[PDB]
């Protein structure tokens, strides 16, 4: 999508 | 470069004083790989977000807190704060301060309408940065950011500052261009994903941190306001044990060219 950083959205993986 | 007229020795000396101008854990800045003197000297180090026009901030007729007389840790379930959390409900933070090994990527802190002091265990990130870091010249990245104590998986490192630009701002700045970016888009929630958090001319010691594809710091969104999801705290929290003089590094995608970051599983881009 972008050359940005991302959170990586809230999708649980437990960060 | 338009500081031509002083000297390397000055201004190493004049980012390093304005290292020592950062409330908290000292900062310090070591090179010994290259020539370059220090970063940018007209970067300006914040303690809160650099909002800017068209940015609209969270409106304090939307926000509660809890009734909490801080929050007791053993005791979750009066605190009014952690309501958007699924049962069993649990604060995001254990009783050494780290944040849980089963919190999710999104924490709800208290905020200033809680009736809560500021030693409340659910204000980690608000207290800030506890680590001394170093800021210091890697191989073939720019410049990087590495703990001078050990920081266990669950430690708070700091947050992720800078301006907070909108959509067409972040356009306007994705680009001057040599592959260094500091645009950190705020997409943590997406039914609002609209600010970027720029970190080029204003920011926290993490505008420093390089990436990894096997980090050893992730992201969490730290939320204090209510509903409001287009502004929050971008807080950096050990997931690996990080032991002294270890280089700091998140997963830019969160889960130039090529990727140096050396890991046996190195995708090779960095997407960011
Ligand atoms: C947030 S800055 C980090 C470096 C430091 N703040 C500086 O300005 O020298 C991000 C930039 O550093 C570079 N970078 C970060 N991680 C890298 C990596 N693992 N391998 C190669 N380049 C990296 C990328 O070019 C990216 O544009
Ligand atoms: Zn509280
Ligand atoms: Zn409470
Ligand atoms: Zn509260
Ligand atoms: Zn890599």
């Amino acid at each position: 999508q972008t050359a940005r950083l991302s959170t990586g959205g809230c999708a649980p993986r437990k960060q | 470069d338009s500081y031509t007229h002083l000297s390397f020795y000055e201004k190493r000396e004049l980012f390093r004083k304005k290292l020592r101008e950062i409330e908290g854990p000292e900062v310090t800045l070591v090179n010994e790989v290259d020539d370059e003197p220090c970063p940018s000297l007209d970067f300006q180090f914040i303690s809160q977000y650099r909002l800017t026009q068209g940015v609209i901030p969270p409106d304090p007729n939307f926000q509660s807190g809890c009734n909490c007389s801080g929050c007791d840790l053993n005791n979750p379930s009066r605190c009014e704060c952690l309501d958007d959390l699924d049962e069993p409900t649990h604060f995001a933070y254990d009783a050494q301060g780290r944040v849980r090994a089963d919190t999710g990527a999104v924490i709800y802190e208290c905020n200033s309408f809680c009736s809560c002091s500021m030693e409340c265990p659910n204000r980690v990130v608000q207290r800030g940065r506890t680590l001394p870091l170093e800021i210091f010249k890697t191989k073939e990245k720019g410049w990087g950011v590495r703990s001078l104590r050990f920081a266990p998986a669950g430690t708070f490192i700091t947050c992720y500052l800078g301006e907070v630009i909108t959509s067409a701002e972040a356009a306007k700045r994705d680009k001057d261009d040599d592959g260094i970016t500091y645009l950190f888009d705020l997409d943590m929630f997406d039914d609002a994903s609209e600010y970027t958090v720029d970190a080029q001319n204003y920011g926290d010691v993490s505008r420093f941190f390089n990436h990894s594809c096997s980090p050893n710091i992730a992201i969490y969104s730290a939320v204090r306001n209510h509903g409001f999801r287009t502004i929050y705290d971008l807080a950096f929290f050990a997931i690996k044990d990080i032991q002294p003089l270890e280089e700091l590094t998140f997963d830019y995608a969160g889960a130039r060219r090529q990727c140096k970051c050396g890991s046996a599983n190195c995708r090779g881009w960095l997407f960011g």
